[PDB]
RNA sequence: GCCCGGAUAGCUCAGGGUAGAGCAGGGGAUUGAAAAUCCCCGUGUCCUUGGUUCGAUUCCGAGUCCGGGCACCA
RNA sequence: AUGUUC
RNA sequence: UUGCCCGGUGCCGGAAGGUCAAGGGGAGGGGUGCAAGCCCCGAACCGAAGCCCCGGUGAACGGCGGCGUAACUAUAACGG
RNA sequence: CUGGUGUUGGCUCUUGGUCGCGCCUGCGUAGGAUAGGUGGGAGCCUGUGAACCCCCGCCUCCGGGUGGGGGGGAGGCGCCGGUGAAAUACCACCCUGGCGCGGCUGGGGGCCUAACCCUCGGAUGGGGGGACAGCGCUUGGCGGGCAGUUUGACUGGGGCGG
RNA sequence: GGGGCCUGACUGCGAGGCCUGCAAGCCGAGCAGGGGCGAAAGCCGGGCCUAGUGAACCGGUGGUCCCGUGUGGAAGGGCCA
């Protein structure tokens, strides 16, 4: 039921033991045994009634040291912006046009942008939505700086959203990173979590937090440490 | 009717039923809707106990059983005798 | 439907209504508070 | 006031992407015909309100009208 | 299993 | 000889569910002390019968009121 | 009638409800078919014995899930592709609903005799019931069996209507 | 009827009156506080007017110069809304 690979690390993480931000950071690296470069996943069982849509926590955080990820990025947009955008970093733009290109069959693109001016864009978005690429305003994706956003989710800016089981999980990492780098990558991520904590809500926040990989197993944590 | 030991006896007591909300809480307050005689009887209770040859029996009062026990001991002193628990009963104090 | 208006943080009180379905949420106006004099005034 | 439940087509009722059987009308199909039987039609503010969501009749929170139980009404 | 008529 | 109707009411039965008292419980909060403390409020939740609910019951309370159709008419064994 | 408590004591048995804790568990259609939610994910497993037959165990929507194991002796799985609202390996956090040990709080039995209760040609005794019943205090319920009362005024009489 | 800034649908009062068995109802210049519109004169203490209402009691909430059962507090009242 596992791993030869996986249960020979098993033995270098305690269960009952939680590690501290960078004893779990330093401790990464050496769980990312699979053959690329593991992403390190952060794990939050939150203290919200996952039920009462209100207690959510959905957001964004920009990462310092980014996520070591390499994210293409869709725009549609009209007049001037186009291009505001086409540099400013994208890497497919625009324009109104493509959702026909949408036929679809085409989805060579990780995350999706738009100006507030295509509304538009959201009626065609039956494809776009469930597979989480949807612009929104309210995680991440829409807005008429669309450079100043094109730009930052390069920079790793990273959605995160709680889910119906009150869990939330985000990559905030590559096991490739100092750890010095990833422990601050955790830090920044807690935090917006301990800043979307939704005033109105019973129990510890953060119940449980846990640090992973891809592929490996994980170590129970305390933020802040 | 009478604890034999300790005279309670049954008394006299109004039932007072009240609706509506106390003031303490939500409020206005509560009302009366009736107030009624009723009686509350003492917690008398048979006893027999064994004392000298003869059984003797007594009616007591719940909360003053043990001063049935208390008195049988106290009565190892007495010189205690005749087929008649009545008098032995007297006896005890 | 009836209602308060309260100066800013705290206290005060002068009471009228809105029709709620039609223009309400959360009721603003400029209005002079007996205690410490003129202010704005939230609904409650 | 509190806790539960209900509100979906003309009526009677089923049910996170989608609205349905049933009855009555009308076409068909089956029979040599006729009945019985089978099939296909057209029907909705999914009570109202704001939320969540890419999407809500469905999930959330409120509200109205009903139903059950318990408070109680100056 | 049932299953009318001319 | 004593029909039809168990929806409502009653009685009989019923360990799905709803609600429901004292009491238990104390998440959390308060008054006062220099403090040990002493006094209160109080959320989950546990908590009978009852009522609601499910089934039965008529020599239990009762209820049995009202478009089409046959040799003309009328009526209607027959249907709704 | 009903809970609680006193009178009221001795032993058990086995039940809910809820929490640690472990195991499990997830089936509209379409679709390889049994797709729980969200991350992550391009690679994962494999002489630490694939495919493929068998048989053992739980789970079962009787299709298969899932754990092991024989025998076998080197490939399987995932990306891709079809379908779908959504994908499939692998990894993680998540009672979603069971089971199993346990804590903590209720419930119902059984057996006992010594309180209580009944009984025996009078009995310090024997028998039968038995911590129930009876009875005290408290809870809530049913309760025209009974009680005390209310049941407006105007009005071309009053009532009905208004 | 249309448009722009606003919130006077102000707080503190109120000369004088209409109505009137009481109680209620009604109109209100003017003064002060602080404001709105207007360049200004000035106007604004809701709505063209006359229905859209309910004494007291008992409670609830928000304030607050008040009382606080030997004293300090507290319980609980009061007063304003
Ligand atoms: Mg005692
Ligand atoms: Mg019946
Ligand atoms: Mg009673
Ligand atoms: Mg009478
Ligand atoms: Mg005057
Ligand atoms: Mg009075
Ligand atoms: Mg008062
Ligand atoms: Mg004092």
């Amino acid at each position: 039921k596992h791993g030869k690979r996986y249960r020979a690390l098993l033995e270098k993480v305690d269960p009952n033991k939680v590690y501290t931000i960078d004893e779990a950071a330093r401790l990464v690296k050496e769980l990312a045994t699979a053959k690329f470069d593991e992403t390190v996943e952060v794990h939050a069982k939150l203290g919200i009634d996952p039920r009462r849509s209100d207690q959510n926590v959905r957001g964004t955080v920009s990462l310092p040291h980014g996520l070591g990820k390499q994210v293409r990025v869709l725009a549609i947009a009209k007049g001037e912006k186009i291009k505001e955008a086409e540099e400013a970093g994208a890497d497919y733009v625009g324009g109104e046009e493509i959702i026909q290109k949408i036929l679809d069959g085409w989805m060579d693109f990780d995350a999706v942008v738009a100006t507030p001016d295509v509304g538009a864009v959201g009626s065609k978005g039956r494809i776009l939505g469930p597979r989480g690429l949807l612009p929104n305003p309210k995680a991440g994706t829409v807005g008429f700086n669309i450079g100043e956003i094109i730009r930052e989710i390069k920079a790793g800016r990273i959605e995160f959203r709680n889910d119906k089981t009150g869990a939330i999980h985000a990559p905030v990492g590559k096991a490739s990173f100092p750890p010095e780098k990833l422990a601050d990558n955790i830090r920044a991520f807690i935090r917006a979590l301990e800043a979307h904590k939704p005033e109105g809500a019973k129990g510890t926040f953060l119940r449980s937090v846990y640090v992973t990989t891809t592929m490996g197993p994980s170590v129970r944590i305390n933020p802040h440490s | 009717k009478v604890c034999e030991i300790s005279g309670k006896r049954p008394i006299v007591a109004n039932s007072i039923q009240r609706r509506g909300k106390a003031k303490r809480e939500g409020g206005v307050g509560k009302k009366t809707t009736g107030i009624s005689k009723r009686r509350q009887y003492p917690n008398l209770q048979k006893v027999r106990v064994r004392v000298a040859g003869q059984e003797i029996t007594f009616r007591v009062a719940a909360s003053h059983i043990p001063k049935v026990y208390e008195l049988v001991e106290r009565a190892k002193g007495l010189k205690l005798e005749g087929l008649s628990p009545k008098e032995i009963k007297k006896e005890l104090l | 439907l009836l209602l308060e208006c309260t100066e800013c943080k705290r206290r005060n009180y002068a009471t009228e209504k809105n029709k709620r379905n039609t223009p309400n949420k959360l009721e603003l106006r400029k209005y002079c508070p007996w205690c410490r004099k003129h202010t704005v005034h939230r609904e409650v």
